């Protein structure tokens, strides 16, 4: 799977502070695998901290636990 | 082999952080200082190159410090430089306002 | 004050045909300042949480992970 | 001002779409099962990362005097880590060379 290249541009484009500011293709492509790593990142993350609790759920203090270092190792 | 004074470094350091420091301590804040300074240069490089230039211009390390999250929207690059930089030094960077 | 010519020194030696120009180095002083204040904040709030009223080494490093990835570009 | 809100709405439910599914083959491989709101926050925390990818790239090509986002701003970006960059610097020579 992955995510979809105009979703992407439309997502660019809403946070975008200049109106005429513009993205190319293999740069929409880029920020799409790139948007994946992220989240299979927090994914897994969330998934080995919750595993390491010895739990069959991750759960969202999951998430929030392993979210600042997820920030930081990332941009 | 140069860098500037590790007594400028730990005189600084002691400054924002008003607690005493283990001598060990400013061991590592220099190191992490001279990390600090191989980085962004390495930084800048990447800037100037970026826009064309084989020199860092002034908009490359206000990228930088926008970049590193210290200025933003609610605390811009003057104000920094008001608050933290030597009254000598922010009149070459703020001749009025 | 400065030892700017110290400044241009150090990354002449990390980067010797990047050539600076005007007062840049006077920002890169202040990003090297401001540095200097975050890992101070830092250390000091790694300190109080260490039930310590002293900055020990393993504090400096803890911020120094954190404060020099804040760092990068 | 409305359109925009509905573009919002669409959007963020859209990477919810995509990040549910990511979100389940992580949940696969590793054989545990994510709560739905693990991945609403997923989602959400994509979609605020999304805002500084997107004015850290602005900046990044308005600082060569350009409009148009390329993958070397990308490769900017992705430059604050070495596997990150290595990583994406490979998915551009995959899709430079057409």
């Amino acid at each position: 799977g992955g995510f979809r290249k105009e979703t992407v541009e439309r997502l660019l484009r809403l946070h975008f502070r200049d109106g005429r500011t513009r993205v190319n293709g293999d740069a929409l492509l880029l920020m799409a695998e790139l948007l994946k790593v992220f989240v299979r990142e927090a994914a897994a993350r969330a998934a080995r901290q919750a595993q390491a609790e010895d739990l069959e759920k991750v759960d969202i203090e999951h998430v929030e636990k392993v979210l600042p270092q997820l920030l930081l190792d990332f941009v | 082999e140069p860098e500037i004074a590790s007594s400028l470094i730990k005189q600084i350091f002691s400054h924002y952080v008003k607690t005493p420091v283990t001598r060990d301590a400013y061991k590592i804040v220099e190191k992490a200082s001279e990390r600090y300074f191989k980085q962004i240069s390495s930084d800048l490089e990447a800037y100037s190159q970026h826009a064309g230039r084989k020199t860092v211009e002034m908009a490359d390390v206000e990228l930088l410090m926008r970049r590193q999250g210290l200025v933003t929207d609610k605390m811009p690059l003057h104000v920094l430089v008001e608050r933290h930089l030597p009254l000598e030094y922010r009149k070459l960077l703020i001749p009025i306002a | 004050t400065v030892p700017r010519g110290t400044l241009r020194k150090i990354i002449k030696k990390h980067k010797p045909h990047l050539r600076l120009a005007a007062n840049t180095d006077l920002l890169v002083h202040l990003s090297f300042l401001l540095f200097l204040h975050r890992l101070a904040e830092e250390a000091r709030t790694n300190a109080f949480e260490n039930k310590s009223k002293i900055i020990k080494p393993e504090h400096t490093i803890a911020a120094a992970k954190v404060i020099l990835k804040k760092s990068r570009g | 001002g409305e359109q925009r809100e509905l573009l919002i709405q669409r959007l963020r439910a859209a990477v919810h779409y995509t990040t549910g599914a990511l979100a389940q083959d992580v949940a696969e491989d590793k054989g545990v099962l994510f709560s739905k709101q693990t991945v609403a926050a997923i989602s959400e925390i994509t979609f605020r990362q999304a805002e500084n990818f997107a004015r850290d790239l602005e900046m990044f090509a308005r600082h060569a005097k350009r409009s148009t986002i390329t993958s070397e701003d990308v490769k900017l970006l992705a430059r604050r880590s070495n596997s990150l960059l290595k990583y994406i610097t490979q998915k551009s020579d995959e899709l430079a060379s057409s």
